[PDB]
């Protein structure tokens, strides 16, 4: 249902159904295995978003704050991930394009469509 | 006249020479079964449990003493298994069997027999086959913690630190290599030549998780070798684009400042020069 909206560019639509798969796995697998591997995708999507489109503190969840104090799941990826937050943040366009280039082997196709459209949001 | 030190330390070295000139000298399916060779090679894998046991619980004091006078020794003219021969059967064990060859590198270090020719077989001192990286990696793991224990040998200091520098960092998640590095730290002179070692290695340490175990083993390093820390923290590795690792070479290089002019102004000036000075604020502008 997520790789539906996206083509559909419901990117706000998008926020709701990525919260509800998060809040299932904290009440059944903790992670176990098949709920493992669910867990890895919407920690790297949530975020991906976050920058695409930056809510405010008013329509900004309790679930939603606590991920970007994190940042500002592997051990190759967990580190790229705190670094793009950082840039977007700091409006650093030379930090932002030499890691699409090295975050590109990382995400598959459905997340590698939502770091295309931060890049271009912000420059 | 035997010792009988002298009587029960050839009987268990050269039964290791009896289980090892099969696994590599005979044929797989002619002479031996296969459920035949699980057990085989696995009387050689309880056999070497029982030397290590002997060698450092130090209850067996007399057993100990024995093989370090045996292993330095030649053959009785060749009437024995000679630690020259009994070692050429065991690097061509590193393939086929790369369990007992982690095994085999305790043994060595615990006599007094640190022997360079033996040990760079083993670590490749200056794709990949896949069974080795087991013992190479296995093996580096196991001298450092020989030489975490007995550091007043500072011959053994300056040889790993220097060949060995993508290695020596890449493992810092151990418990035997977690504590060669905090040694260093406790050391004056040992620390200083671990930092040479960056300076020359830095063109392979960008990759996103080597990077990220360089400062926690750069974290706190010695007082009176905190001028060289803050020459690399500036010239090389702040440069880096990934923001959560320029942001974390900020608070590295913030607190080398700090510590040191509530230290001694005479110390430290004679650390940090006043003509090295001028130069690092030259490349930030």
């Amino acid at each position: 249902a997520a790789s539906c909206q996206l083509l559909a560019r419901d990117y706000t639509g998008a926020l709701a159904v990525f919260t509800r798969m998060q809040r299932l796995a904290r009440e059944h697998g903790s992670a176990l295995g098949a709920f493992s591997d669910v867990l890895v995708r919407c920690e790297v999507s949530r975020v991906l978003l976050l920058l695409l489109l930056q809510p405010p503190p008013a329509k900004l969840l309790p679930e939603h704050a606590q991920t970007l104090e994190k940042y500002s799941l592997p051990e190759e990826l967990f580190l790229l991930l705190q670094s793009l937050v950082m840039a977007t943040h700091e409006k650093d366009t030379e930090a932002i394009k030499s890691l699409q280039v090295e975050m590109w082997p990382l995400l598959t196709a459905e997340q590698n469509h939502l770091l295309h459209l931060v890049l271009q949001e912000t420059i | 006249k035997n010792l009988p030190e002298e009587t029960f330390s050839r009987f268990l070295l050269q039964l290791v020479g009896i289980l090892l000139e099969d696994i590599v000298t005979k044929q797989l399916k002619v002479e031996m079964s296969e459920q035949q060779h699980t057990f085989y090679c696995q009387e050689l894998g309880t056999l070497l449990m029982c030397l290590i046991h002997i060698f450092k619980s130090g209850m067996f004091r007399r057993i100990t003493a024995a093989a370090t006078r045996l292993f330095r020794s030649d053959g009785c003219g060749g009437s024995f298994y000679t630690l020259d021969s009994l070692n050429l059967r065991a690097r061509s064990m590193i393939t086929t069997h790369p369990a007992l060859v982690l095994l085999w590198c305790q043994i060595l270090l615990l006599v007094n027999h640190t022997d360079y020719r033996w040990w760079a077989e083993v670590q490749q001192t200056p794709l990949g086959m896949c069974n080795r990286e087991i013992v190479r990696r296995g093996a580096l793991i196991l001298f450092c913690d020989y030489v975490c224990q007995n550091l007043h040998d500072s011959e053994h200091l300056t040889w790993l630190i220097v060949n060995h520098i993508q290695d020596l960092i890449s493992l810092s998640h151990e418990p035997p290599v977690q504590d060669f590095i905090s040694a260093v730290h406790r050391n004056s002179a040992a620390s200083g030549l671990f930092i040479q070692a960056i300076q020359s290695r830095c063109e392979n340490l960008s990759t996103p998780t080597m990077l990220k175990k360089t400062l926690q083993c750069l974290e706190g390093i010695h007082l009176s070798q905190s001028g060289a820390v803050l020459t690399l923290y500036v010239d090389r590795l702040l440069c880096t684009p990934f923001r959560v690792l320029a942001r974390m070479v900020d608070i590295l290089a913030c607190r080398r400042v700090e510590m040191l002019l509530a230290a001694n102004l005479q110390s430290s000036m004679a650390q940090l020069p006043m003509e090295e000075l001028n130069r690092i604020q030259e490349y930030l502008q």
